[PDB]
């Protein structure tokens, strides 16, 4: 469980997408497919960050609960 | 929203505003919508050749707002430059999934039937304007009433209406199709113009009134 | 924020034959332990009147069980502490209801049945048993309802 | 901490609009809005999975490292042997949910199978696991108590569980676990009045 | 059944509460000449400045009205030989007795029970405000005519609304409340005064169907029962 | 198209069961106004039961109104409370 | 039941395409099976072109 | 063709051969009014192999 | 002290009103099987003009044998603050006492939730202008002990020059207990 | 269709709503004796001293009323052999299912579809306030007559109010405002108080379908977020 | 109270919540009501072997609350205990007194009929759920109305009804049966399917809508 920054996700995604065809490779900012995949990678990045923060909060809460040191 | 119009032989810009909006006074704001230089309407095309984009001449289209959007500065700015891109923006743009037009018309009311396609180069295909409407209607009609994962009560019971081809079943199908089509607020009305039977085959056609 | 306690109850609370059906184990609850320390150390407010002539007033101290059977008298104190502990949290300061569990009330009832059966031999002191049988069914309702209350709250 | 359906879906539509000018329709039945909704809903599932897993870690993970395991309620289970009158000639079929009952009047317990099992034509004795229809210690039973099968296939001669079921653990709240852990942690104190007093209690004859 | 070539006609009968408990069970010997049944609806229509609004509240009280003539020629009876005039007089006397005894708002006993022996349907009914109108004109001098109008209370298949036996699981009559109240009655006036003081103090410190199993509604009853067996303050709390 | 409406009033009371009290509802009024320094409401009840012996003064009555049809999944399906007060 | 005391009220007139704004100061409800179900909405400090 | 699975009312998640789906089908087809078809009717099968 | 005098002090209405309500609400006991008025009435989320209002010494017995509503009005200092009883939308099932500054301020006006209703729900209407209320000069005098002939600045009104032509010198005075 | 030039007319049919999903229908074996359709108008005319004022407010409720009987012969059905009596009983039971549990309980259908194959017209109808009315008479010993009145909700070709989709171009939820609420949830008391003070300070000195493309409606919503996260003052402004 | 559901092939968890509540978002509450782990439904039945109680598969049964008890933690707790036994909370448990249906059916309306009995060993026979409902209709209807020594208007008038065998009297027996059976809240309603008058034997059969 590790961070993955948006562009890393987006690149892995496009790299996988291009397998088996070559009628997609045009990813200027105007392209809509780029926008969709940017939005998906943004959401996955946010998910990872919130997951890591929530893990830290869970650790803190367990430390609270175990020894009752509120 | 807007109405389409065309420049007629020696029609003055005053005449248009007076005929559609009543008062002649409104022509002044009306020229800004069509982004016109002073010679707002001019008869000759070799005179339009002076600086083509900033004029209208005989046979050219014009844009005519509704009176509520006449005074809006945003409507003025948008209508100034977009010109023909009005219709497309006003009825929408989305991805084309009618990749196999010959095929989806062989298995309707079955799933897995539509699919993305590619037009141009390196970009998913998109549809616009009237064809945006042909796509969504055709898909929506061929979708069962509670099968999209959100906002259900979308689709039709066309998969449920198969019956003994007696006329009451045919009127029932007609009414379902009309309800289906009239669901989208963008369409004014639908009405049947023909229903026809060929043993175990239904056939018929519907006329829909799409807003200008 | 604690209601003052009666002098009688405060004095009472601050410190062979065997039945075949129910037997005691002399086990105290965690919640009952914490209260006992609080009363032992801190000087809780106390009342001055003694109008209420019920409960331990002239019944638990009047009976000869205090001198005859001091072991049995230790059961009665435990039940009072366990009865006073559960009444403490619900009325005020509910934060202490976290330490109570099912087994805490289970053992209390078993201790109640044993002392109650022994008191049935004596024909004079049936007045004490009269309240204990009513209290006996009170603990059972908490026993069959305490696990739901904590999850609800 | 955790996002929700509209929270994500709205982010996603905004980014879609901002990145490209080629899409402007987001009506019901749009392939884009559909895709976006499926993405959002998947992400919400992962968010709730993360929340539940963190909740479990808070409840059990931090204390389990000290070798102390929590008791979890589970269906009683064990191995059951079936005997046939004669050796099989064709592959026999035993569906999941094949149900089991005890003819003994003192044992109203019942069991059933979770997964499908098959008996090969060459086989003559088959062992199949069964799971109680009730949780807790009610499933527990001594050896040789079923004696019967509900599917009535006349090839089967007798059935019996070779070993008693003892995996029907009871339900224990974490309060007792926390109490016992705290008691263990307090007993390790050294050079204290209460700890010294506690340590004098180990001898059986030391009471007062 | 009606006369349909498969079964013979059968004719209407009305069950009445007997004044000693049980019933009388009257029956007609010539069926009604006119039979009408109304089913009004409580729907209302209001017209707003830009739309019509349709609102409904459900079924309304039905009306049953029918008219007929008692036969002339004597006809044997299940316990006599009664003529048409005796039958009509018996009917008038039943109806008079049922109407007059209802002087306490409403009879605690039965409404009239109606069997439609002709078309299969059964109702519970009450005398309408038109009542039993009896007339005999010049035409048909020796034939009586009767006009009856009724209002339907409900189908005879369904028992009374209030009489339905509810689930009543657990205990509707808890002993905790009873013995609490007995305790508090037994307390001394000073005891109750101090209990009131403690309740007021607790209220100051607020800030700044019953089942002993799988239910929390009765939690207070178990706690309220305590604080009297144990001296939690000179008097109970709550 | 013309809208269809099926009102369904509920009443809840806390000190006789509230569901039986709500059944004998016939009509009510709820005068609420910031102009005056007092909000007042009235309820009309049927004469089936002797309410004089039952409803003691100063009780609290809650009223809930169903705007439109449940299964239609209209925005009006909210069981919004309309008024609460002391008799 | 959507209308409540102190709540801001927006009205759109379809008669001539006009818009109105109001402030609610009083509401009087009326429910009866005899004739429909009405709700009064007292308003003050009203202005047009909302 | 197909061989399905049915939730048999014992609670018995029965994986069932093709000649038994023919029973489930033939049963439905037999019960309907004369002249109706099994065409586009649903069946209460659980899952398919 | 010794006498039944009670003094309430606060620098704002929400501070005073909290003390006023909290003084008497718990002890108002009733026979509810489950609590009292404090559980059913939130009387929270109160606010007012804290910056412009100084410290207050509002007396309990300002009104001779009057009701708490009469004493509540003095604390409100109408029309600068709006007091009413209404259902709690944020917490359905219970009522709420509202005490907030008047919504005629621009930003506070925008803070009110909007509600839409088309003509399609209109049964009857009776709405129009009126000149029943008409004033030219507006002033907010401080608490009535301070008086022009024995102390500091008494008042400071405001008017429009065009407005007073039609309605000359039409005054509108309000005492504010706070200032 | 009628009997004229075209093939044999089709009788009138009624479609009711099935509780368990789907739909059930009812066709009349005998066409109604009378069929009336009232289509009034909501308009009032009031003359002044020397002119006439006409005002209108739309189309009025189109009231449909018709009277029919049931044949005595049996006839083939889709299932079973049902005579006129059974047919009328089933009609009664259907109306009672639609009416009796309309205001009470719940009915799946919101309306009734009324099909006039003979008149080639269709409408969506609801039970009138007059409601169903059944009557049997002297000179019809074997038959059963029904009288029903209806009110037209609207044309059957149009879609339901609740099943209508608007244009909804662009984003419908302004995510900045919706997450400003979320960011605000975390703020400290002093931050909120300073936010309120700043808002008051800006306020007292003023006078002196979300889509960022082709629109400016969602302007301030994005500023609030940016001002909150970046920090214009201790809380923010607007 | 609740509804049963049976899991279908590749059934989407969110489809359940939508299909019975219209919005998708209540699936978080539904899975908490059924004590599921994150794998809420799974295609393969071998995966259930690992955690049977906390993992459901195709053809398994789930419990659907009604909307009002959706967010009640106590209902969630109780609904986590009575999994596929929840019927027992509505219909109840009671003592068995029908020791032989071969006995009382041949003696009918009389004193000295029914009795407590013992199933298995040692534990007194407690009869539960639908089998409690059988008894609590049967034992009710055999009792004459006046009979029981508290809460009168128990029972039925059935013993009065042995009059003349003619059709009206048969419908009177139908009416008292209907009246008696709809008198307990556990049944919604009742109606007659068929009746058969032999020379001195009444036979008739009735439906009852037990709840759940």
């Amino acid at each position: 469980m590790k961070t993955r920054k948006l562009t890393n996700i987006l690149s892995k995604l496009i790299d996988k997408t291009m397998a088996g065809t070559s009628k997609i490779t045009d990813f200027t900012p105007g392209s809509a497919s780029r926008s969709l995949l940017e939005a998906v990678s943004l959401e996955i990045e946010q998910f990872y960050i919130l997951t890591k923060e929530n893990i830290d909060w869970g650790i803190q809460e367990g430390i609270i609960e175990a020894f009752d040191f509120q | 929203r807007f109405k389409k119009h065309v420049v007629q032989h020696e029609e003055t810009m005053q005449a248009i505003a007076q005929r559609y909006y009543g008062d002649v006074s409104y022509w002044i704001d009306l020229v800004e919508h069509n982004n016109l230089k002073y010679p707002y309407l001019v008869e000759t095309d070799e005179e339009k050749m002076k600086d083509p984009e900033r004029l209208a001449s005989t046979g050219d289209t014009l844009i005519i707002p509704i009176e509520s959007d006449l005074t809006d500065v945003s409507a003025k700015e948008i209508n100034s430059r977009d010109k023909d891109v009005l219709v497309e923006l006003a009825l929408g743009r989305d991805l084309n999934i009618t990749a196999d037009e010959k095929y989806f018309n062989e298995h309707g009311t079955s799933d897995n039937i539509l699919a993305f396609s590619t037009n141009g180069n390196g970009d998913l295909d998109t549809v616009k304007g009237i064809d945006n409407m042909k796509q969504q209607l055709q898909a929506r009609l061929l979708t069962p009433r509670g099968s999209l994962m959100l906002h259900p009560n979308y689709g039709s019971d066309l998969h449920n209406l198969f019956g003994l081809n007696i006329p009451e079943q045919a009127t029932l199908i007609e009414m379902e199709v009309l309800r289906t089509l009239t669901s989208d607020n963008r369409v004014k009305s639908a009405n049947l113009i023909d229903w026809k039977i060929q043993g175990n085959v239904y056939s018929g056609q519907f006329s829909v009134e799409i807003k200008s | 924020n604690f209601i003052p306690q009666p002098q009688g109850l405060l004095r009472f609370l601050n410190t062979s034959f065997v039945s075949k059906f129910y037997t005691p184990q002399l086990q105290l609850s965690e919640l009952a332990k914490k209260v006992l320390t609080n009363i032992k150390t801190d000087d809780i407010p106390v009342l001055e009147r003694e109008f209420n002539d019920n409960t331990i007033i002239h019944k638990a101290n009047d009976t000869l069980l205090k001198v005859q059977a001091p072991r049995m008298y230790m059961i009665l104190q435990s039940i009072v502490l366990e009865a006073y502990a559960i009444v403490n949290c619900f009325v005020e300061n509910p934060s202490s209801l976290k330490y109570l569990t099912e087994e805490d009330v289970s053992i209390t009832r078993e201790n109640l049945n044993y002392v109650a059966d022994y008191l049935g031999n004596y024909d004079d002191y049936n007045s004490v048993v009269l309240d204990l049988r009513d209290l006996d069914l009170c603990f059972s309702a908490i026993e069959l309802q305490l696990p739901l209350i904590k999850k609800e709250a | 901490k955790t996002r929700k359906l509209t929270n994500i879906l709205s982010k996603l539509i905004d980014k879609t609009m901002a990145g490209t000018s080629k899409i402007t329709d987001f009506t019901p039945g749009s392939a884009s809005r559909s895709l976006l909704e499926a993405v959002s809903l998947e992400i919400e599932q992962f968010y709730i999975l993360t929340k539940e897993n963190i909740d479990w870690g808070i409840q059990e993970g931090i204390i389990e490292a000290f070798d102390f395991q929590k008791r979890q309620s589970k269906r009683a289970y064990g191995d059951v042997t079936i005997q046939f009158y004669q050796p099989l000639d064709m592959r026999m079929y035993i569906p999941a949910g094949t149900t089991f009952t005890s003819t003994r009047q003192e044992y109203p317990q019942q069991f059933e199978t979770l997964v499908d099992y098959y008996a090969e034509p060459d086989s003559t004795e088959i062992v199949v696991e069964v799971y109680c229809k009730e949780t807790g210690v009610a499933g527990n039973v001594p050896e040789g108590t079923i004696n019967t099968i509900a599917s009535g296939s006349s090839l089967i001669r007798s059935v019996n569980n070779e070993y008693s079921f003892n995996t029907g653990t009871k339900e224990e709240s974490q309060e007792d676990f926390k109490r016992r852990f705290h008691s263990f942690v307090e007993s390790r104190g050294r050079a204290t009045n209460k700890s010294v007093r506690y340590g004098a209690l180990q001898i059986p004859d030391v009471e007062g | 059944p009606q006369s349909d070539g498969i079964s013979n006609l059968h004719r209407i009968a009305l069950r009445f509460p007997k004044e000693g408990g049980g019933y009388d069970m009257y029956r007609f010997k010539v069926n009604p000449e006119n039979y009408t049944i109304d089913s009004p609806q409580r729907t209302t229509a209001i017209k707003t400045k830009s739309d019509i609004v349709i609102e409904d509240y459900g079924k309304d009280i039905e009306v049953i009205n029918f008219t007929g003539t008692t036969g002339f020629r004597p006809v044997r009876e299940a316990d006599g030989l009664k003529t048409g005039k005796q039958k009509m007089e018996e009917l008038q006397s039943r109806v008079s007795e049922y109407a007059m005894q209802g002087g306490s708002g409403n009879v605690s006993g039965s409404y009239l029970q109606f069997f439609n022996f002709t078309d299969d349907s059964y109702y519970k009914v009450h005398l309408a405000p038109q009542g039993l109108k009896i007339t005999r004109s010049k035409d048909e001098p020796l034939l009586f005519r009767y006009e009856i109008t009724l209002v339907v209370i409900g189908s005879l298949t369904e028992a009374d609304r209030s009489a339905v036996t509810t689930e009543e699981f657990g205990n509707v009559k808890p002993n905790a409340s009873q013995r609490v109240d007995e305790g508090i009655k037994e307390l001394d006036k000073n005891a109750r005064k101090t209990r009131d003081r403690n309740n007021q103090e607790i209220s100051r410190r607020e800030n700044t169907i019953y089942n002993p199993r799988q239910s929390t509604n009765g939690l207070k009853g178990n706690i309220d029962n305590m604080a009297l067996i144990i001296g939690y303050g000179d008097g109970g709390v709550s | 198209m013309r809208r269809i409406r099926r009102p369904k009033v509920r009443i809840e009371i806390v000190t006789y069961n509230g569901d039986e009290f709500g059944a004998k509802l016939l009509g009510f009024q709820t005068k609420n106004s910031m102009e005056d320094d007092s909000s007042v409401f009235q309820i009309n009840m049927a004469g089936d039961t002797y309410w004089d012996k039952l409803v003691m003064a100063n009780d609290i009555i809650r009223i809930f109104i169903t705007p439109n049809d449940d299964p239609n999944d209209k925005e009006g399906k909210q069981e919004r409370l309309i008024q609460v007060g002391m008799v | 039941p959507k209308y409540d005391l102190g709540k801001r009220l927006f009205i759109e007139d379809k008669q001539r395409g006009d818009t109105w704004e109001f402030y609610i100061e009083s509401v009087e409800h009326k429910f009866d099976y005899k004739q429909g179900y009405y709700t009064t909405v007292g308003v003050t400090r009203g202005l047009k072109d909302a | 063709a197909n061989s399905g699975t049915f939730v048999m009312d014992d609670g018995r998640k029965n994986h069932v051969p093709a000649y038994m789906v023919a029973v489930a089908l033939g049963g439905l087809a037999s019960g309907l009014e004369i002249g109706e078809s099994i065409t586009f009717k649903p069946l209460r099968v659980s899952s398919l192999d | 002290d010794g006498d039944n005098e009670v003094k309430f002090t606060g620098s704002s209405a929400h501070e005073v009103m909290t003390g006023i309500i909290r003084r008497f609400i718990p002890y108002m006991k009733y026979n509810y099987t489950e609590n009292t008025i404090d559980n059913y009435l939130d009387y929270d989320d109160l606010s007012s003009w804290d910056e412009f209002e100084k410290l207050t010494e509002v007396s309990a017995f300002t009104n001779f044998d009057g009701s708490l509503k009469q004493l509540m009005d003095m604390v409100t200092a109408r029309p600068f603050n709006e007091l009413f009883f209404k259902n709690s939308e944020k917490t359905p099932g219970k009522a709420q006492l509202v005490l907030r500054k008047t919504p005629f301020n621009p930003t506070e006006w925008r803070a009110l939730d909007m509600i839409k209703v088309p003509t399609e729900d209109f049964i009857e209407e009776d709405v129009g202008k009126s000149d029943v209320e008409t004033y030219s000069i507006f002033t907010a005098t401080p608490a009535g002990m301070l008086k022009e002939l024995n102390g500091d600045v008494f008042s400071k009104p405001q008017f429009h020059p065009e407005l007073t032509d039609r309605y000359g010198y039409t005054k509108f005075e309000v005492e504010n207990i706070y200032l």
